[PDB]
């Protein structure tokens, strides 16, 4: 399924997902697509900040959800 | 308007924290600091975010806890200085559990704050922000603060007032946000800067059930309009800061994953808001990151709301 | 006589002032207005910074000139 996931400032990618798949392997999803270390990756979901252990599923994260990510300076 | 200014020994004690605490490297992080829920004893850590975002390099120089570092330090300085002219405007300030308001405080008990909001992050050891790492951060700048009160101080704060202040730096479980103005002030200046690193759900919607969001606390404080000016003028210090501005569309709202009763009740306070936002710049991120003198020139920078003013 | 000051927002103020006054009492003046104490302030004018015990005359400062005013940086 897709999600999306935006930065705060509006820049946007969609991610192939499974409702199975943990936060870990959604940021990884995220390096090796746009390069940014998982350990830049801040991830939030309906007000919550997203633990790695958990799942799409753990957070009802849906097919054409929004994530946002907070990341705090591209290149930094 | 006036500008916000502060004062030059509360300026003395910045470079202290700045030099002690906030330009240096945490130190709960690695794999000892990991955690998993499902293995949870396994590690040191008691909760996830110890290994995040721990810093940022410009131009070959580390900048160490970008988003608890002196930029955000500093910034929430200027927003207790901005809320205590707006407190004096109300004609019904909000009363603390002690009878007191924002507006009963003087330019004195404001020169204290801003020294306490100095210590109010100082003591993290990393971006873990689960209870156990909160509290015990909080309780280290409490005792950071103490120290450095007693060393160099006394003239300013006498010993109650001392435990006064480092109790509202440790923010207990216990204890309301709004026991004192000087606390309710302090978590007021903290709340605004989380603009920085807090979707559109905690600015606007609340984070949970029953919890109001960051703007529509402003706004019920302030009124509409100086509650909204508050938001812009923090805005401002964050591009000055070369910090990445948010964009605010709240069209977007009722899609992010929150119920539609709390979508209703931010459209019915806040009102139909977009706003577009800006992109994070490394050079002024760098200025307002490693020294007094380059992040206060930046805040200076920025002109502040019309009905700004301070009795001289 | 009229002088115009650029403050640290980049607002333009006025001050009354002699040509006999001193850079000590012209950031006074300043401080009186704005808030901002005299330890704060460098004044520049024609790109020279201005120094406390000299007189607005011994920099042939005349009326409707305009100073710029920036932070007095402490080297930390």
């Amino acid at each position: 399924m897709q999600i999306f996931v935006k930065t705060l400032t509006g820049k946007t990618i969609t991610l192939e997902v499974e409702p199975s798949d943990t936060i870990e392997n959604v940021k990884a999803k995220i390096q090796d697509k746009e390069g940014i270390p998982p350990d830049q990756q801040r991830l939030i979901f309906a007000g919550k900040q997203l633990e790695d252990g958990r799942t799409l599923s753990d957070y009802n994260i849906q097919k054409e959800s929004t994530l946002h990510l907070v990341l705090r300076l591209r290149g930094g | 308007s006036m500008p916000i200014i502060l004062d030059s020994d509360v300026l003395e004690v910045a470079e202290y924290v700045y030099k002690t605490r906030l330009s240096q490297p945490y130190t709960e992080v690695g794999s000892e600091w990991e955690y998993n829920y499902k293995n949870p004893t396994a590690t040191f850590a008691k909760g996830d975010g110890h290994n995040l975002q721990r810093y940022i390099t410009i131009d070959g120089k580390q900048l160490h806890r970008p988003i608890h570092g002196l930029a955000h330090t500093m910034r929430t300085l200027m927003y207790s200085q901005l809320m205590y002219c707006s407190s004096k405007k109300q004609p019904s300030p909000h009363v603390c559990q002690d009878g007191r308001t924002i507006a009963d405080l003087s330019e004195l008990d404001l020169k204290k704050i801003n020294i306490a909001q100095l210590f109010f992050v100082a003591g993290r050891e990393s971006e873990a922000s689960y209870g156990d790492a909160y509290h015990r951060y909080h309780l280290y700048g409490a005792k950071q603060f103490e120290e450095y009160a007693r060393k160099h101080l006394t003239h300013l704060f006498s010993e109650e007032e001392i435990r006064l202040y480092s109790r509202c730096i440790e923010d207990r479980v216990g204890d309301s946000f709004d026991g004192t103005p000087e606390g309710y002030i302090i978590h007021l200046s903290h709340m605004i800067d989380l603009m920085r690193c807090k979707s559109p759900v905690e600015v606007f919607l609340g984070h949970s059930k029953g919890v109001s969001g960051i703007v529509p606390t402003l706004i019920h404080l302030f009124g509409k309009q100086d509650g909204l000016d508050i938001m812009h003028y923090a805005r401002g210090l964050f591009a000055a800061t070369g910090e990445a501005v948010p964009y605010i569309d709240s069209s977007e709202w009722p899609h992010l994953g929150v119920d539609l009763s709390r979508v209703q009740r931010a459209l019915s306070i806040v009102g139909d808001i977009n706003v577009p936002g800006q992109e994070a710049d490394s050079k002024k991120t760098a200025q307002a990151g490693f020294s007094v003198d380059g992040c206060y020139s930046a805040l200076t920078s920025v002109p502040t709301p019309s009905w700004y003013e301070k009795e001289l």
